[PDB]
């Protein structure tokens, strides 16, 4: 442990040894019954600082027009239903003045808040897993073959998993127990997640920051994170109960900045 | 024209309809074959990364009695390339009169997702 | 002069007895040769205060994306050319993220800066009048007949006057010496104006505030002001000189606010 340094470089060294609502814009969701709000990796979504921001152009922050609650589509929960995934910000690419700022700006940095809501009765049973996965590079269905950009994510459409495996020639491997990444689906509880147990929970609220290796990135060729809703316990009821149990996703961008103003994309 | 002195000789003339393009190139110093063999370009080619803002300077070598304006515009990469004066006015631009000044400086600002760009 | 008041109301009373550039956004015009900048009725364009703002929704101020220099089309100055008019904000209704904020917002308040540029030589002669007319209710060509909304202003197209009178059945009376309002065209020098004398001037820069009876108004059914470019001395040169002398208009919104966020208009 003499700890002397012969060379001049650092890389030449040795090893180192109820009523709780959210009012975003002109929009209000309601409620959490004083339950819980999962926030990211413990980090609230903030703006860009000056140690960051390699760009020299001045940022565009609308703060009201783009940062309100955008209600996505509604999907149908069945007994033989495997799961769904939405890839962001592709799912918000056409909604309001948020998707309009994306076309005129080269870079873009934003955080989100995800509110997955699915109500039932006391006589329904089931359990969902709502998980937000950053950088989910998915595997193709037919290996050694490239696959299409409209099979990964359409514009705001909920791409769904499958109970069996997928033999498609141009899409991703949608086996739900491999979760599209070749990984065990029980181990997706590292990412910011929350369960929806139909006997006690009724909702899930995740607040994700901007997680990327660069401070600002183009949002038309890079999926920042995907949102996977996978039921682990399947929906079961009596045949006299209400059979249509829908799942609505409501998502809202938080602290959105843009840079590089030019004409409309995205060629 | 590269075997003569006419390679440095960007031509302008009186038009019939305005809004037309004068010239245009990509902003790839060290790789694009316009600004590759310049003095900035021969120095980046000894390297494999560059970063910072470039400065373009013009000089109208015309008569002393002629007058006109131009629209020199930089456009961020995004998508795609502008094909009109109406399209290349939304990006970074300046307006340069040749009856007032003969030299115009256009500081091309550094807009990127990375800290460096490959040469 | 006893000055006593018998009644309790106020309305029941008696009578009361070079290098000077402008860098707006990522955009720079150049220059004025230390000449002049005409500003409005002596009033700089500002935001909305709290004595005003009858609306309760929070305003949307983008400040970079919408408030840069937008270069309009180029028109051709001839000897037998009467004039032109652009009606605002209809002329800026399709340009950039300014025309995109108009579709999603009910109200809108903005000021402008108008830079009309037309260069020539020392051997050309002529004089333009660049005037900004608020609330120019124009008269129809065929009286007792209604007239179309695309004859008053197309989207950004330069509607032109005429040397003779207009016998149209669905458009406005475009006699240039009556200036479309039934008024003597020599008396339009009340409104904020600036001349372009081709021997000394070369440009004109007008900065107009928001002039309206209400603090915020819908910008898709009301023309706030029109911009008229009328040559008083006609363009003359020798036949050996350059015959094509164009006129370019460059305009930029200043301090733009919006309220009432809803879906896209304008039905």
């Amino acid at each position: 442990y003499t700890n002397i340094n012969y060379y001049k470089d650092s890389a030449s060294n040795s090893l180192n040894r109820r009523v709780r609502s959210i009012t975003l814009g002109n929009s209000t969701i309601t409620t959490q019954e004083c339950a819980n709000v999962v926030v990211g990796y413990g980090v609230w979504p903030t703006y860009l600082s000056d140690h960051e921001a390699t760009a020299v152009d001045q940022p565009t922050q609308p703060d009201v027009a783009t940062c309100r609650f955008y209600t996505l589509e509604s999907v149908k929960w069945e007994s033989s239903s495997a799961g769904w995934w939405w890839k962001f910000p592709e799912a918000l690419s056409d909604m309001g003045l948020f998707g309009q700022n994306m076309q005129y700006h080269y870079l873009g940095r934003t955080g989100y808040t995800i509110h997955v809501q699915c109500n039932a009765s006391k006589f329904h049973q089931g359990c969902l897993l709502v998980v937000c996965v950053p950088e989910a590079e998915m595997g193709a269905a037919t290996t050694d073959h490239a696959f299409n950009h409209t099979k990964l994510s359409n514009i705001g459409q909920a791409m769904e998993f499958s109970a069996k495996k997928s033999t498609d020639q141009t899409g991703p491997q949608t086996a739900v127990h491999n979760a599209g990444m070749g990984v065990a689906v029980g181990n997706l509880t590292i990412f910011p997640h929350q369960w929806i147990n139909l006997r006690t929970n009724n909702s899930a609220t995740i607040v994700m920051p901007y997680i990327n290796s660069v401070p600002m990135d183009n949002m038309y060729r890079h999926y920042n994170f995907t949102l996977m809703v996978i039921p682990f316990a399947k929906l079961e009821h009596s045949p006299q109960a209400s059979t249509y149990v829908p799942i609505t996703v409501t998502v809202a961008p938080m602290c959105a900045e843009y840079n590089g103003l030019r004409l409309a994309g995205h060629q | 024209h590269v075997n003569s002195m006419e390679a440095y000789r960007i031509p302008v003339r009186p038009q019939t309809s305005s809004g037309e393009q004068v010239f245009g190139f990509q902003l790839q110093p060290g790789h694009d074959s316009v600004l590759k063999h310049t003095l900035l370009g021969e120095i980046l080619n000894y390297y494999a990364n560059w970063s910072g803002s470039m400065k373009l300077t013009f000089m109208y070598c015309g008569a002393a009695m002629a007058t006109g304006k131009f629209l020199i515009a930089y456009s961020p990469p995004g998508a795609g390339v502008p094909g009109s004066r109406r399209d290349a006015m939304l990006g970074t631009h300046v307006i340069w009169d040749v009856g007032l000044q003969s030299s115009c400086v256009l500081c091309v600002p550094w807009i990127s997702q990375t800290n460096y760009r490959y040469v």
